[PDB]
RNA sequence: UAAUAGCUUCUUAGGAGAAUGACGUAGCAUGCUACGC
RNA sequence: GCGUAGCAUGCUACGUCAUUCUCCUAAGAAGCUA
């Protein structure tokens, strides 16, 4: 605003008008300077108003260009995270058994529901009470999915280790059911 | 995506779309560049163009922003204003963009095409951030230049050990050696794909190639060969970490009963453990490779990373280490593509091993205790930055001789790159001198060794030997045919075979030439084992025959001549053209 | 193509009247984006239309409730209001009915999509909503079926299902009658043609479909919000068996939801002046506003008092920080002032006096942490009943 | 961003900018502070600078709150009202504040530069919140003092084992010792960056310093050093938790037949368990450091955190624990920089172990069953608050003897600090007496232990040995030579050397002197190991040669002389200068 | 860890429109006066 | 009567600003319902 020469033009016109007024300039001269002051003031506000649009306009650009810049910066991070997740999950695959089962497929396509059931190397069984425990996985080894598994760990709801001997009918109330038992494929 | 200004590191989001690399530039630096250079295309988060329904204006100073878009003067709204004003370019962090006068050199760095030698020398004396950008854009220029290459395909199935070449008409051909590989492409009907990459060498006569097979998938005429171009990734790490010397060796624990073989270098070895990065230089055939294993044995319980630009040098170091170092605790890192006949003698590709060998290109991002870079002469600043980035070690050991040959530097066609500006390491070594040196030699006769020491070196070599009196240097014209991408001298071999009947000594000699075409041809009429000049530098011999084909700067290269003549031990018959070279060395006249 | 999708189970942490845990399905964004892009035009068309059978997007304020209930009474002959309930609605949903709802919603794509595109959209909908992989505490199970309450079309699909069940009940009721006891000849002919078009005809008879639709709109006018139904059925026909009654709904639920619908959770009202007994958990009452009588919805006072006392986060306990909370609660509870039972009416005055007390205490604390009281304070209008009375006037 | 007024704990939002710590003050208390002292800058949520277009008026009584902001006399709108008026200064919670005349002491705390001795004793006899604030202010003053410290640099390096030093001309030279450490700079073009942590101690011959580095980085001549500094976070925890007397043991569980060594020490552990916190005071090497491990064995299941302020003492404590406590359930925490080489034998840096040993500065914020702090003498109240805050424990046990050398307190240069004012714990130890005491000596002969049983201790210590008649007191004038700003007594050195070849059984006795200059310069001439009194603490030697450099308040310190003499094992020769010191002890005649 | 959809209340920012008021420039209509014809 | 100039009054257009209101969007906080 003040930077533009319109401010200086208005200031000098106003100064001349005041000097003429205090100097007792004639009415014809007085009107001339006042009219000159008006047009000088007219330009001063005319280019002043456009500034409001300008700095206003710039702010949205910054906010917009902040936002667009902000988004892409976040886009790369999430893309890298997703790629890392995919590759880490890949490295967990049992390539041998997976290949053996998938090659047996006539069309090379198999239902997903059997991918773990025929290749997963670790079995988790969640048991609500002692009767189901005894029915399903009594002993240090058991059978499921037409395969043999051996118990390697047993934990309670609190993620506290539990010894197999502790899982007894009389000791059942003292255990924080349900039990998560983890076994391996043999 | 925001970044840092190249020449002032200030936060910015502006890129010079005209520059090949589109490097980041701040408001002030960007204005200085656009107003200074002819580059008038600049990329913010969005390109700076006239977003009119129909219009195409790319100049930035002629662009004004209106509404939420950019236009020229003829499509702007009633509202202002210029994008390029107030000594700044409109963008992010407008109030933290510091300008620098370094734009003067930045303009030359960006605008040059690397045709002349001045670019390289000025591309090496610039600051670190400009150094990285210059290296990146130079490599990009190299790759783009490689995109203009001659493509070929196999004529038909001729031999299992050798194919034939059918190139396109109107395009050049590349040099044929291990460095240059090519990719077969399978566009038959039917799904252009890859089956394997081949390396080619000139055939026997006319048109033919003796090749190297990567994949056993044999190809019909449905495929054709290209020079396997690729892209270039950006770099962040410095060419050389700051030189910070040490008081007493840290992280490197000396050994017990190291050896009697190389106890003379113990001081050097501790000095190798002293500087953060150490620079050792030794003339052709002086055990710097031997020095590497010596250092490795000096610190037994430290993880050591061997690095070299090419497969040949790293493979030689691997073999020597297998010979001396324990063989079990080794891990040679192999590229997944395997575009070369790889080295599989250790327990290969174990990145979590003590003694890990790798090439510059295939280094995975890891950490170590000490890393030894070898053959820095052929190494480029890009390689230096890459090794600085991917690898972090407590100690660095750059071993190499700038008196050797340079990197290919194909784009350089006018001017000669002197040793001082091969790269940052070579400049350092030619500036303050190598941190270490070993000047003992045991191979060449007395007159030759003395004269060679007199040519370029400062008279510090002597042979613990007497001249075998079988070293010669003649003046044979050897009329030149050179009707192939490299020069040939067959009648020179005729003049030689006029000899070789009165001198039964070197009847098991190795032929060497400064042109690979003569190297290929000389093995055809006579079955002399062949070894080009590059394939030397690491082996010693007693009967070698070297022949000079042309007369030019490439022929008078004292480095090439030195590496050529220092490989024989008792006998070498030479074909030589220039009296200038003839008056520096003493030989029998015959 | 088909994109199978994982949906999480989230425990709903919200005030409730029964201890059974409430769960919602968080559907993956990959399915939500496509479902929105495929359905939102129709969904917004429904939500932005007044006077239809599906009342979604119709505000209950500004006399909206009265307009709604007057639309229900679409000139039925001997009105009787009635409402049913679906036990385990979202979990006993048969797969076939969910597929039917998806197809009905998809029928509008007669031009924007070819046949295969519609079929694959339906397949994606089923694979992502109907029978997908469900994550429950970091473990992938298979959902046997039933609608998940998280997809883009959750309320509208259930609305379509509810209308389907109502029409099925009407069809079964009309068929199961003797036939010789229907004195009205028109209805006997309608039953005959209905049976013909059901079990003796393979292409749609649009004439008869329109006739039956007009019949239902004339004697079984409906209001549906995705599982809450209010019907204004003719009682004479229902007694004669010519339109669905409660028992018909019970049978229909029995053999098409595998659930039993106890009559205790369905309500019948023989007097319209009392309005529906309950709808969207809002009781209804007729009160004299201005110079004429209008319907007002009021909530169960226990719910409002509970929302006043118990809050789901600690910071809401301060109160002074949250005046808008109590303003909204008072807006919801205003109609209770007109209730004949005084203890009902006292809830609104409690909320008003409490809002006034928070305003006073907030001003005190503000004048303690400073020494100047806020120049502009329009809060005085929030403890005057007129501002709330305006929310239930049809002017806006 | 509100807080509580320090000396009345009323809600407030006003802080004194002129105060270094910028503490929270209420309207009344802030008024009293500013009106009397030079402090005339107050910080509310907004600073109280006059917000004129251009004006700088910070005095509060000069300002008015007018319009929306604070303005000066000639910059305020006509609607003004004084800020600092009506006996108050405008701030939040204006009419809910209350203060007292105790500000008088707070005024002294704010004003004092911590140069005079009265400052500390007043700072250690104030109210609890005043105590905390005084500690914060003293630490801030110490930190700020470093800003004016001089800059060193390296002249050259003739020997890598000993650096050659150069101080910046025109600035004071800080003393060379372990307490002070340096970080470097390479400001040339080219790396104005740190080059590692080093330490210094003067060299005997000429100008030279035998140095040591946390890292290994050698210095180019351009590289130089400056004393390190680290910012300070305000402390909040009280110096000591209030004491609560329990009826029985709660939360701790005894042992079954702990051992035959700690059998007399059982009621001590009982008293420790009964009370919330306890204090143990006794002469050096009397079982104090052994007491903590005995307690640990007495309460095995209890998680225990041993803490010290220094690194040498905690290392010996860890050694003792290894000697007795199980190696498995032990840890050692070192700062990230790890300035000094600490105890590396356990699973290092394992905070979650049952028994954890650490220095105060590098403590992590965790809990425990009991925290045992050793050697209170070297620790300040700031350390006390730090330990009270970071480590949360059921029981707190403090060990250390006031008569031991106190914390550095470098700013202190006038008067003497008595033991009862070293810190709050020492104040408790001296005021009412320690909660526990033990005294017995097992190391030095009967004579010098008999003397120290009267020097500082009031005939408390019996001993177990026989006077070997090798206790010697020598009286020589010992002309002074104030050479390195620490006195060097060359003629006393002459006496030492002249009666060291006359004493065959004293050819290895460790030379001891209060001043480092004489201590070092004696090395090149009599060759015996050299050890200053300050770092001599915690080390025992077969034979000792002490030398009173000069008569003054530093060398004649009874505590320093005690800790010097109490390091001998079978005998000691000492050189006395003051007659009173030579007489109060009872040695041989000479 | 915290779903889809709808309705409503409140606060802030932006744009547009409208109404009223004020000031300035310009255009046009009328009235009075000075000079020339 | 005509032309130029000046002053007064009135209407229209444009520009600037103040207040009030309506809506359109965006952001945030909160409640209710299925
Ligand atoms: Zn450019
Ligand atoms: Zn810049
Ligand atoms: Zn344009
Ligand atoms: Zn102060
Ligand atoms: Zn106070
Ligand atoms: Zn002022």
């Amino acid at each position: 605003f003040s930077s533009l020469p319109s401010y200086a033009a208005f200031a000098t016109a106003q100064e001349a008008y005041e000097q003429a007024v205090a100097n007792g300039d004639s009415e014809v001269v007085l009107k001339k300077l006042k009219k000159s002051l008006n047009v000088a003031k007219s330009e001063f506000d005319r280019d002043a108003a456009m500034q409001r649009k300008l700095e206003k306009m710039a702010d949205q650009a910054m906010t917009q260009m902040y936002k667009q810049a902000r988004s892409e910066d976040k886009r790369a991070k999430v893309t890298s995270a997703m790629q890392t997740m995919l590759f880490t999950m890949l490295r967990k695959l049992d390539n041998d058994a997976l290949n053996n089962i998938i090659n047996n497929a006539r069309d090379g396509c198999v239902p997903l529901n059997i991918i773990p059931l025929t290749t997963a190397a670790k079995l988790m069984v969640v048991i609500p009470d002692y009767n189901t425990y005894k029915n399903t996985c009594d002993g240090t080894t058991f059978t499921y999915a037409s395969a043999l598994w051996e118990i390697q760990q047993v934990v309670d709801a609190d993620s506290k280790i539990v010894q197999l001997s502790e899982i007894s009918m009389d000791n059942s109330p003292n255990l924080a059911w349900p039990l998560i038992v983890t076994a391996l494929r043999a | 995506a925001v970044g840092a200004c190249v020449l002032c590191n200030s936060q910015t989001s502006l890129r010079c779309g005209a520059c090949i690399r589109r490097p980041f530039l701040c408001c002030k630096c960007c204005y200085d560049h656009v107003i200074s250079t002819s580059h008038k295309l600049v990329l913010s988060v969005n390109p700076y163009v006239c977003n009119a329904p129909g219009c195409d204006v790319t100049d930035v100073t002629q662009l004004y922003l209106g509404g939420m878009s950019y236009y020229c003067k003829s499509h702007k709204p009633p509202i202002s204003f210029p994008l390029c004003a107030n000594g700044q370019v409109f963008g992010l962090y407008k109030n933290t963009c510091v300008g620098s006068d370094n734009v003067t050199d930045f303009n030359a760095i960006a605008t040059c095409d690397w045709t002349n030698a001045g670019d390289y020398i000025l591309a090496n004396t610039c600051t670190e951030r400009l150094k990285l950008f210059a290296a990146e854009t130079l490599k990009a220029t190299e790759e783009t230049f490689k995109l203009s290459y001659g493509i070929a395909t196999v004529r038909e199935v001729l031999s299992d050990r050798e194919l034939h070449l059918s190139w396109e008409v109107g395009k050049p051909r590349p040099p044929l050696n291990r460095n240059y590989v090519f990719t077969g492409y399978r566009v038959t009907k039917n799904s252009k794909v890859q089956i394997g990459e081949y390396t080619f060498e000139k055939g026997d006569y006319g048109d033919a190639v003796v090749y190297r097979g990567t994949t056993t998938y044999k190809l019909n005429v449905g495929d054709y060969f290209v020079l396997t171009s690729h892209t270039v990734m950006p770099l962040s790490a410095p060419t050389l970490v700051p030189q910070e010397h040490y008081v007493r060796i840290t992280g490197l624990y000396p050994t017990l009963n190291i050896s009697d073989e190389f106890s003379s270098n113990v001081a050097n070895y501790q000095k190798v453990g002293m500087q953060k990065y150490s620079t050792l230089q030794g003339p052709p055939g002086t055990g710097k490779s031997h020095f590497a294993i010596g250092l490795a044995l000096y610190y037994p319980s430290a993880r050591i990373v061997y690095t070299a630009c090419s497969h040949a040098a790293v493979d030689a170091l691997c073999e020597k280490a297998l010979k001396y170092l324990p063989i079990d605790k080794c891990s040679r890192i192999i590229p997944a593509r395997a575009r070369v006949e790889c080295f599989d003698k250790f327990k290969v590709n174990s990145t979590l091993e003590q003694y890990v060998f790798c090439t510059v290109n295939a280094l995975p991002e890891t950490t170590a205790d000490i890393v030894v870079f070898d053959e820095i002469s052929m190494a480029t600043n890009y390689d230096l930055s890459v090794v600085n980035a991917r690898l972090r070690a407590k100690h660095y050991v750059y071993i190499g001789d700038p008196a050797q040959l340079p990197a290919p530097r194909t784009l350089l066609t006018k001017g000669t790159l002197e040793p001082e500006y091969f790269n940052s390491v070579c400049r350092l070594m030619k500036t303050i001198g190598p941190d270490m040196f070993l000047g003992t030699c045991r191979r060449c006769p007395a007159e030759i060794v003395d004269t060679v020491s007199a040519l370029v070196y400062d008279n510090k070599l002597k042979a613990h030997k007497d001249k075998s009196a079988q070293c010669f240097k003649m003046f044979y014209k050897g009329v030149i045919t050179h009707d192939v991408s490299s020069a040939i001298n067959r009648p020179q071999i005729g003049v030689v075979r006029e000899f070789l009947t009165r001198n039964p000594a070197w009847r098991k000699a190795v032929f060497i030439s400064p042109y690979n075409s003569q190297n290929a041809v000389a093995s055809k009429i006579l079955g002399l084992p062949t070894q080009t000049v590059d394939s030397s530098q690491g082996s010693e011999y007693d009967y070698v025959i070297f022949t000079q084909t042309t007369e030019t700067a490439h022929s008078c290269n004292v480095n090439r001549f030195n590496v050529a003549i220092t490989r024989a031990k008792v006998g070498i018959l030479c074909i030589m053209s220039d009296r200038d070279l003839y008056d520096k060395l003493q030989f029998t006249s015959l | 193509n088909v994109i199978p999708t994982i949906t999480q189970m989230n425990l709903k942490y919200a005030i409730s009247a029964k201890n059974r845990a409430r769960t919602v399905a968080g559907v993956s964004i990959c399915s939500t984006m496509t479902n929105r892009q495929f359905h939102q035009k129709l969904l917004k068309s429904i939500a932005a239309t007044r006077g239809a059978t599906v009342v979604i997007g119709t505000s209950k304020f500004y006399g909206g409730w009265h307009n709604m209930l007057k639309t229900v009474y679409s000139d039925v002959e001997n009105p009787h209001l009635m409402g049913w309930d679906y036990p385990k609605c979202d979990r006993a949903m048969p797969n076939m009915l969910r597929i039917m709802a998806s197809l009905v919603l998809a029928r509008k794509h007669t031009t924007c999509c070819s046949l295969s595109h519609r079929f694959y959209r339906l397949a994606n909908e089923c694979a992502q909503v109907l029978s997908e992989m469900v994550m429950c505490g970091g473990s992938l199970y298979v959902k046997p079926g039933g609608t998940s309450s998280g997809d883009a079309t959750t309320a509208y699909a259930n609305s379509v299902f509810n209308i389907c069940q109502a029409v099925t009940a009407n069809v079964n009721a009309l068929l199961s009658t003797d036939g010789n006891k229907i004195a009205d000849k028109y209805v006997r002919n309608l039953q005959h043609r209905l049976y013909e078009c059901l079990y003796r005809n393979r292409d749609v008879d649009t004439d008869f479909v329109n006739e039956f639709y007009a019949y239902l709109r004339k004697h079984f006018s409906m209001m549906i919000l995705s599982d809450d139904a209010v019907v204004c059925f003719n009682s004479t026909y229902a007694s004669q068996g010519l339109v669905a009654s409660i028992k018909n709904f019970k049978s229909v639920l029995y053999y098409q939801n595998n659930v039993f619908m106890s009559e205790a959770k369905c309500w019948t009202e023989t007097d319209l002046t009392k309005g529906p007994h309950e709808f969207c958990s809002q009781h209804t009452m007729l009160v004299k506003q201005g110079d004429d009588y209008v319907y007002l919805p009021y909530p169960d006072p226990s719910r409002i008092l509970g929302a006043g006392c118990f809050v789901d986060d600690i910071v809401k306990t301060d109160g002074t920080l949250m005046i808008e909370r109590f303003v909204s609660l008072a807006i919801d509870a205003y109609p209770l002032t007109k209730h004949p039972n005084q203890e009902y009416a006292d809830v609104f005055h409690l909320y008003l006096q409490y809002i006034r007390k928070l305003h006073d205490e907030l001003t005190g604390h503000m004048l303690d942490m400073y020494s100047v009281m806020l120049t502009n304070d329009n809060t005085s209008r929030y403890w005057e009943p007129e501002f709330y009375e305006a929310m239930y006037t049809p002017h806006t």
